[PDB]
Parts: structure tokens; C-alpha cells; sequence
RNA sequence: CUUGAGUCUCGUAGAGGGGGGUAGAAUUCCAGGUGUAGCGGUGAAAUGCGUAGAGAUCUGGAGGAAUACCGGUGGCGAAGGCGGCCCCCUGGACGAAGACUGACGCUCAGGUGCGAAAGCGUGGGGAGCAAACAGGAUUAGAUACCCUGGUAGUCCACGCCGUAAACGAUGUCGACUUGGAGGUUGUGCCCUUGAGGCGUGGCUUCCGGAGCUAACGCGUUAAGUCGACCGCCUGGGGAGUAC
């Protein structure tokens, strides 16, 4: 990640990168590993990842 | 035998070598019967991530045909010689002339 | 597995007739020849139980085989092992 | 892609972050994708391409 | 004192806490700024409207020193990783490269379980 | 005799297996600079760590384990199970033309081999996680859930134990019986003249038709209709216990 992109102002931006790691990459880990927790939400969200 | 690609990257400080070096190969490869058909000195070039220091080595490519325990030998004599970093050398590929 | 250029040796060897991939001659030197060789590839490692399993399912055929002969034309069996030694 | 000097090329299915981008914002046919993947990892550690852009 | 006027400021977010300390350039303190000791803390802390305070402390605390233009390094999801930089772009500094550090191992640690409330 | 099954040729994909090296990110620890009154944690807290200078921030070093993104209803394997990269040794599968073999096949009590995780023996290893255990907290109690720590183990080599909701809770092989959309992997072909248009195979998801079914549902990868062989069931508790 990184920023410069002159013109004098202070918008935001600081959702580039963002929607490609933030506090979901980081919520993604943390806590104690799957195992085989993901084997069954990961292919059971695919439940949905069809209607 | 049979074909290979191997890569190494030569400290740049130390690119006087990089020539005669390659000779020692050329010839590992003579009275092996093997051949070399590729040769892409890429010489010095910028390293992306540093590798113990310096962001430059010196890159040159390969393509053997002599037999593994030949080649085998290079990967030895690669590691003590510290003249050399990071290297690789994969196997056949189907052989590719010149290029890239 | 063997060098494309060995099997084409072995079989004008064996093979029943000139050039030829099929007869029990020319299948079983075929098998024991890798059996023979993948020996001593196992004599190192030996934890891969996998690569072994085929080394039985080879292996099975060749006493499974060699008993066609008997089964059917006895004459060459006796003549096909005094070959590899096979069965002693 | 067929290999990994292709540096040229190749950077371009990686991401900024050097992260290798999936199918479903490229699409460059499953198939090629597993060469593709090899290729770039193989190479970042040729110091060809940035393993990231921190480091 | 010094006179550095390019300087940083990486911002520690943890879902706890935050900690704002303004480093030089090659990477030296020059002033902490902590969302615990700001007057505040436990369920009132963490929250951005307050773990920024901090931050913005940092001028009546760190602008002793004179500093002008400047880059930020965010690291830690903690409920500030934002909020905690608009304070800098109205306390007065300037602004320059923002990039975010926050690590992220490549599967190699094993995080701990609990978490049964 | 050749359609079953098998060998030869050429290729095809893959986390299949065993061994040997190697790479980058991160935690922990140790060291040094900067800098100072907090950090950490929780619902709050407290224990714990801080002025003997932590935390944060930066620089150097050690080590172990795991391989982000890719990555997926994706793939491979008998099953268990198998992910960075490279090399070596090596198993199976699949398609293409023919060539060769000529029923050499199917199944299988016993027998033999493989076996997640925990555990056991010997010697190594030890960063992170964590049975046990010790504090702190919650509670009427709390030998728990929560927090702070933390030993075995988790890692490696060799040997042992052989269990699991070892699950599709569906033995294997073979033959057949509407179809629809998608996945993946060979191969023939069409201004290839496009991404693509038409075929034909291997494996694979979701749907569903007749039928089957007590129903739920299964439905060409059947729980449909047939055949060969094997394993097993015969009310619940006592008990997968006792001898
Ligand atoms: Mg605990
Ligand atoms: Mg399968
Ligand atoms: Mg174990
Ligand atoms: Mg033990
Ligand atoms: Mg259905």
C-alpha cells in the first residue's frame, strides 16, 4: 500500500487498498486456526454462492 | 543427459569473475557431450527484494544438455563459491534456443 | 518407470515372435524387469506406501500371470522363469 | 506466462501488493492459471518480482 | 529543538487501544500519544471519537520539536486505524506518503482459540 | 476368436508418494538507539508486564513452526489423507492411432499390508498454541466458560497402538433406463477464419424425469431394473459390559 497523489486536499482515498485487506484480512486470522471449520463454511457458503 | 535452465545471480562487486566463470560451465559441458543452447547474460540488474544485502546481482542464463551428475556438480560448487547468491536450475523443458 | 528405450529391447528378446508387446514371454521380463529395478529404489525410503502398492499390484500379475502357462501351455513356462530365475 | 521471465507480462495478474489476483476480477482461464501462479512465486524468489511491495 | 520538519508517525490501532508516536525520519521517538492515558479508558477509550484525542495530543506535545510536512504509517484494525489521521490533517501537519503496514504472516503462526463467551 | 482384461508407442493434467535443498512474510526471544508513565486484557476488571525505563518506533542477531494471495462446488490418492519454490527417485490415472496378447477375468472367509487425531518407547527439537497445573475474575457455589501465565503434546528420526460421526452413516465389479445448466481435464474438426461453431472421451458439482421409497428423499456418480461374489442385521436397558 501506498499513497502520494498531490493536488492539495484531504478527501479520503484511504479506501483504495483498503477493500483488499483492512480489518477483514485481520478478522480472516487471529483467533485459534479452522482446521476443518473452513473445509465446511468455505464450501457451505458456495450454498449461497448460487442462489 | 538432458535439458535444463538454471539462473544465477553474481554479486555485483564481484562482476569480473562472471565472465571466466562461465567458462568452467562451458566446459562442464564439453567432454560431457552436453550442449548449451541458450546464453542470457543479463549481466547486472536491480533485485526486486534485497537478498542479504545489495539490490543489484548479476544474472546469467543456461540450458544445458550434459547429463545430471555434471550439472549436479554445479549446484555444489555454487554454494561454497559465495561469489554467487540465490541460483536455480530446473530440468528439460524442451529445450529453447535463444530468446527471452 | 522403464526407458522407452528398454522395453523396446527386452520385448525382441522375449516376445514370442519378432516384435511383439502382448505373449506372457514378453509381458512377464517386461514386469520383472521393473520389479528388479524398483528393488533397490525401495531399499531406500521404504516409507512410501504408495509407490509400493504398485510394486504389488505389478508384482501380483507376475505370479498371477506366469500361471496362464501352466493353466495353458506349460511347455514355455518352465522355459519363460529358467529365463529371470523367477520363482526358484 | 509460459515461464517467469516474462516479468514484462506478468507483473500486470499480480496485484500492487505483488498478491496474484484470482479469476473472477481476470479470468485468465483457469487452465493457464496454475502456470501462471507457478511462474510468478518460482520467480519472485529469482528477486524478479517483489515477494511484496514492503519487501 | 532538533529541527526535523520530515518526520513520521505510525499509529498502533489495537481493538483495545491506540498509541500515536510521531518517529524522525530513520526511525527515532519524538512523542507518544496513548488512547489509555487520555484522560479516558475502558469501555470509553477504543472508540474513535475519544483514542483520536490522543493522537492530536501529540502537537501540544511533539510540535515542540517543528515539524512541517510528513508521511503516516497505519498498523492495527483497532477502532481508531482512521479517525486517528484526520486529527493530523487539522492539527495543522501537513501530509505525504500514507501507507499501511499492518503485518499479515503467510499462514506460518497458530493464533489461539478461546473466545466462548 | 475378440468386444472383457493386459502389454507397446506418443503425449496430457495433478497438493499422489519418499528423500534432499531453498525462499519470503510474521510471532517469540536476545542485543543496541530513540523516547516516557503507561502497556496488556475485559462486559468490566484483576493477575501479569512498566521508572532496574516497558509499550510503541527504529537497527542487528538466533530459532522453530507454518506456507498468505493464488485457491476454486479445484485437483490427486484405496482409504487415511496430500498445498511456497527447486532437484532426485517413484505410483496411479487419462486421450490418440493402431500393433501385440488371447478370457489370462469378477469377487474373496482366512491370511498380508496401509491406518486422522490423541497416546506409548528411545534419542533429538521447541517459536506459536495448549491437556495438566498456578494465579486473577464471574458465582450462592464455578475443581468451567473469561483473563494472565504454562508442562506433556503438537515438530523430527526410528519402533508401537490400531481406533474415529475412518461418513456418501450408501461393499466391490459389470449391464442397462428422459433430460437441463455448470466445473475440470484429453482429443477431432469449422472462413480455426473470434472470444468462439460443431463433435467425442475421463473424472465432477447443482437440478430433476419415470421409477424406487414408510416418508425425508435417491434419481445414468441411483436408493431405478438385472446379474457374480463377499460383509453384516433379527426388540430396548443390562452391555460392546462380564469370563
Ligand atoms: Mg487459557
Ligand atoms: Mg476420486
Ligand atoms: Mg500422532
Ligand atoms: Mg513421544
Ligand atoms: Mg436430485
Amino acid at each position: 500500500i501506498k499513497v502520494r497523489e498531490n493536488e492539495p486536499f484531504d478527501v479520503a482515498l484511504r479506501r483504495f487498498k483498503r477493500s483488499c485487506e483492512k480489518a477483514g484480512v485481520l478478522a480472516e486470522v487471529r483467533r485459534r486456526e479452522f482446521y476443518e471449520k473452513p473445509t465446511t463454511e468455505r464450501k457451505r457458503a458456495k450454498a449461497s454462492a448460487v442462489k | 543427459m538432458r535439458h535444463y535452465e538454471i539462473v544465477f545471480m553474481v554479486h555485483p562487486d564481484q562482476s569480473e569473475q562472471v565472465p571466466g566463470m562461465i567458462e568452467r560451465y562451458t566446459a562442464a559441458i564439453t567432454g560431457a557431450e552436453g550442449k548449451i543452447h541458450r546464453l542470457e547474460d543479463w549481466g547486472r540488474r536491480q533485485l526486486a527484494y534485497p537478498i542479504n544485502k545489495l539490490h543489484k546481482a548479476h544474472y546469467v542464463l543456461m540450458n544445458v544438455e550434459a547429463p545430471q551428475e555434471v550439472i549436479d556438480e554445479l549446484e555444489t560448487t555454487f554454494r561454497f563459491n559465495d561469489a554467487v547468491i540465490r541460483s536455480m536450475v530446473m530440468r528439460t523443458k524442451h529445450a529453447v534456443t535463444e530468446a527471452s | 518407470s522403464l526407458s522407452t528405450e528398454a522395453t523396446a529391447k527386452i520385448v525382441s528378446e522375449f516376445g514370442r515372435d519378432a516384435n511383439d508387446t502382448g505373449s506372457t514371454e514378453v509381458q512377464v521380463a517386461l514386469l520383472t524387469a521393473q520389479i528388479n529395478h524398483l528393488q533397490g529404489h525401495f531399499a531406500e525410503h521404504k516409507k512410501d506406501h504408495h509407490s509400493r502398492r504398485g510394486l504389488l499390484r505389478m508384482v501380483s500379475q507376475r505370479r498371477k500371470l506366469l500361471d496362464y502357462l501352466k493353466r495353458k501351455d506349460v511347455a514355455r513356462y518352465t522355459r519363460l522363469i529358467e529365463r529371470l530365475g523367477l520363482r526358484r | 506466462e509460459i515461464d517467469y521471465k516474462d516479468i514484462a507480462t506478468l507483473k500486470n495478474y499480480i496485484t500492487e501488493s505483488g498478491k496474484i489476483v484470482p479469476s473472477r476480477i481476470t479470468g485468465t482461464r483457469a487452465k493457464y492459471q496454475r502456470q501462471l501462479a507457478r511462474a510468478i512465486k518460482r520467480a519472485r524468489y529469482l528477486s524478479l518480482l517483489p515477494y511484496t511491495d514492503r519487501h | 529543538r532538533k529541527q526535523v520538519s520530515d518526520g513520521v508517525a505510525h499509529i498502533h490501532a489495537s481493538f483495545n487501544n491506540t498509541i500515536v508516536t510521531i518517529t524522525d525520519r530513520q526511525g527515532n521517538a519524538l512523542g507518544w500519544a496513548t488512547a489509555g492515558g487520555s484522560g479516558f479508558r475502558g469501555s470509553r477509550k477504543s472508540t474513535p471519537f475519544a483514542a483520536q484525542v490522543a493522537a492530536e495530543r501529540c502537537a501540544d506535545a511533539v510540535k515542540e520539536y517543528g515539524i512541517k510536512n510528513l508521511e503516516v504509517m497505519v498498523k492495527g484494525p483497532g477502532p481508531g486505524r482512521e479517525s486517528t489521521i484526520r486529527a493530523l490533517n487539522a492539527a495543522g501537519f501537513r501530509i505525504t506518503n500514507i501507507t499501511d503496514v499492518t503485518p499479515i504472516p503467510h499462514n506460518g503462526c497458530r493464533p489461539p482459540k478461546k473466545r466462548r463467551v
